[PDB]
């Protein structure tokens, strides 16, 4: 199916406790594959998948190297902002950035991003078309026309659309265990009495992936959608998945409920019943 | 500035079995900054050898981590997760059900 | 593979 690769930048300043904090992570699908910890003892991008550790010290070296420049443009972009914003030098502030491309289940190109965002709110952002830019406010206009006439854009698209996805493909076929994979939920449900009168029932999804899961409740076959505990789709530590759904049923009607789960990891959508 | 609160949930990696070894995960996410503290507990004592996720956040700019430790439970331990950030005034306890 | 990063905002 359809494949994407993704980068997380995270860069927080720390006034009087020394330079900003930056974490930056890499992703393929729901898979980490790669950290760079600017409080860690090694100063080097370092694997998080096992398919990666097989690149030699020339990828290492490399990323390494690559990493520490986007570690630097946050140390001047937090300064930036700062003076952007007229903000005091004793507050912690936080710049976000985000880059990546998908693939179709052809693995060709479909679309890039590239976005920023300043104490958790959209800053600036390449447009899909990958030649533009969406500017969130005022300060971000002033970001916009830099960018427009050192034509930032013209190198994030051809990167987008170029070795982004090369490499992206590459991922996919050495880490092929890990990644062309899909882990089926297993299910289960139990049912536990709340009062003398009222029951839980509550339908589970474990050890899926990817995380992408449709869990649902229905009542004589009606969705149950504003009576239905829904938790958020949690990772189990291991690279797969949990989620559950619940619904609170009067003691003895528990026959009439169904619980629904579509997964691309199925042969077919689930229907569950408690007898 | 924005400042959005850690959603909590509390779980094992396995489904519970007594005497059985697991990991004892907390899920904080939908957070904003992304400063938090994060403390496992058995019997409302601070585990020590805890361990973490790298940051990482959603489309949204919210971050989430994943806090964990090997465990074995037993019928009687008592397992929870404190969580305290600045949308907080107080530390945040949501106990560990092994149904949840 | 990360990209050659070299503008800052």
């Amino acid at each position: 199916g359809s494949h994407s690769m993704r980068y997380f930048f995270t860069s927080v300043s720390r006034p009087g406790r020394g330079e900003p904090r930056f974490i930056a992570v890499g992703y393929v699908d729901d898979t980490q594959f790669v950290r760079f910890d600017s409080d860690a003892a090694s100063q080097r991008m370092e694997p998080r998948a096992p398919w990666i550790e097989q690149e030699g010290p020339e990828y290492w070296d490399g990323e390494t190297r690559k990493v520490k420049a986007h570690s630097q443009t946050h140390r001047v972009d937090l300064g930036t902002l700062r003076g952007y914003y007229n903000q005091s030098e004793a507050g912690s502030h936080t710049v976000q950035r985000m880059y990546g491309c998908d693939v179709g289940s052809d693995w060709r190109f479909l679309r890039g991003y590239h976005q920023y965002a300043y104490d958790g709110k959209d800053y600036i952002a390449l447009k899909e078309d990958l030649r533009s830019w969406t500017a969130a406010d005022m300060a971000a206009q002033t970001t916009k026309h830099k960018w427009e006439a050192a034509h930032v854009a013209e190198q994030l698209r051809a990167y987008l659309e170029g070795t982004c996805v090369e490499w992206l493909r590459r991922y996919l076929e050495n880490g092929k265990e890990t990644l062309q994979r899909t882990d089926a939920p297993k299910t289960h449900m139990t049912h536990h009495a709340v009062s003398d009168h009222e029951a839980t029932l509550r339908c589970w999804a474990l050890s899926f992936y990817p995380a992408e899961i449709t869990l649902t409740w229905q009542r004589d076959g009606e969705d149950q959608t504003q009576d239905t505990e829904l938790v958020e789709t949690r990772p189990a530590g291991d690279g797969t998945f949990q989620k559950w759904a619940a619904v609170v049923v009067p003691s003895g009607q528990e026959q009439r409920y169904t619980c629904h789960v579509q997964h691309e990891g199925l042969p077919k959508p689930l229907t569950l019943r408690w007898e | 500035m924005i400042q959005r609160t850690p959603k909590i949930q509390v779980y094992s990696r396995h489904p519970a079995e007594n005497g059985k070894s697991n990991f004892l995960n907390c899920y904080v996410s939908g957070f904003h900054p992304s400063d938090i503290e994060v403390d496992l507990l058995k019997n409302g004592e601070r585990i020590e050898k805890v361990e973490h996720s790298d940051l990482s956040f959603s489309k949204d700019w919210s971050f989430y981590l994943l806090y964990y430790t090997e465990f074995t439970p037993t019928e009687k331990d008592e397992y929870a997760c404190r969580v305290n950030h600045v949308t907080l005034s107080q530390p945040k306890i949501v106990k560990w059900d092994r149904d949840m | 593979s990360l990209f050659n990063t070299v503008a800052t905002l």
